[PDB]
């Protein structure tokens, strides 16, 4: 069962698919591989909850039927500049502008 | 795998598979020599939604199982058409 | 040219709806002419009575967009095996993102102020060619 998932940094985002049964561990290792940091200076997070690496991404509730292909599940990430870690900051899209009279 | 990076004109860098972003010949053109695109006329909230329609293809492209509808809220939907118009998408 | 044979041989056929659009199912008739049957609702499936060598095609009922059948544009009843019904699936196609937007647009805007959107007049022209069937066979043709 595949999920498909935004890993979100700031302006950064990574738009990418694992299986239900993948750790957060490998979701982190494809992370170093795209942003060149180590999992060890790497978070991740599901709203505000942090994920342990060993579990795994079905158990953390990103299942096939909420992270969908033309609907990702959202995955925050917080990396570690220096001693600490920086606070889990995404930012967001733009806003719309308001809907046209000829379509309101 | 393969990684490029697609930037919106607000500045949003979205990293995409290649294989998933060369379903699109404006995009494969637009690489060649490079990994790295600029879009200084697509937002980002227009941006990311090229970007699941991408993934959504890729997806669902010859598939007896039921295909879902792809969802494009009100909002965007008339600057997402014109960046379609823009990219043949 | 595109026209349904005359077999007089009956075929027994399952339209599926594995979409979520209101579906219209057209025959074309001996001479070449769509005919419209009553519609589907989505998820849902209708045992029919059709002939072989009969030609189908599968719309939008509200918007006439066009549907895949089979994973193909058009549906042709064969003979039934073992008197098991033939199944004609009818799926959507994965559109380009423009004749999505166009869909969606459509859906949002009468046709009357297409104009007055702001767009490129390319795109307006583009708004008035909604689905049309008659001219979808014309090009097969
Ligand atoms: C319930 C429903 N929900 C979605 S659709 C549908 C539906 C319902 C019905 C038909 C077809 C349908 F989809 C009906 N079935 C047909 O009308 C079939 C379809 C096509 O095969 C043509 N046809 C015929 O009977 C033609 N007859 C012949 O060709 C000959 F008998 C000389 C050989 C016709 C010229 C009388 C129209 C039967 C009545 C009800």
């Amino acid at each position: 069962m595949d999920v498909f998932l935004m890993i979100r940094r700031h302006k950064t985002t990574i738009f990418t698919d694992a299986k239900e049964s993948s750790t957060v561990f490998e979701l982190k290792r494809i992370v170093e591989g795209i942003l060149k940091r180590p999992p060890d200076e790497q978070r991740l997070y599901k709203d505000d909850q942090l994920l342990d690496d060993g579990k795994t991404l079905g158990e953390c509730g990103f299942t096939s039927q909420t992270a969908r292909p033309q609907a990702p599940a959202t995955v925050g990430l917080a990396f570690r500049a220096d001693d600490t870690f920086e606070a889990l900051c995404i930012e967001p899209f733009s806003s719309p502008p308001e809907l046209p009279d000829v379509m309101k | 795998m393969m990684y490029v990076k697609l930037i919106s004109s607000d500045g949003h860098e979205f990293i995409v598979k290649r294989e998933h972003a060369l379903t699109s010949g404006t995009i494969k053109a637009m690489l060649s020599e490079t990994n790295e695109v600029n879009f200084r006329e697509i937002p980002s909230h227009v941006l990311s939604k090229v970007c699941m329609y991408f993934t959504y293809k890729v997806r669902y492209t010859n598939s007896s199982t039921e295909i879902p509808e792809f969802p494009i809220a009100p909002e965007i939907a008339l600057e997402l058409l014109m960046a379609a118009n823009f990219l043949d998408c | 040219v595109l026209r349904s044979v005359n077999s007089r041989e009956p075929s027994q056929v399952i339209f599926c709806n594995r979409s979520p659009r209101v579906v219209l199912p057209v025959w074309l008739n001996f001479d070449g002419e769509p005919q419209p049957y009553p519609t589907l609702p989505p998820g849902t499936g209708r045992r029919i009575h059709s002939y072989r060598g009969h030609l189908w095609l599968f719309r939008d009922a509200g918007t006439h967009d066009g549907l895949l059948v089979n994973q193909t544009e058009l549906f042709v009843p064969s003979l039934n095996v073992d008197g098991q019904p033939i199944f004609a699936n009818i799926t959507l196609p994965v559109y380009t993102l423009k004749e999505r937007c166009l869909q969606v647009v459509r859906s949002l805007v009468k046709p009357e102020n297409y104009r007055r959107l702001d767009i490129v007049r390319s795109l307006y022209e583009d708004l008035e060619d909604h689905p049309n069937v008659q001219k979808d066979l014309e090009r097969l043709t």
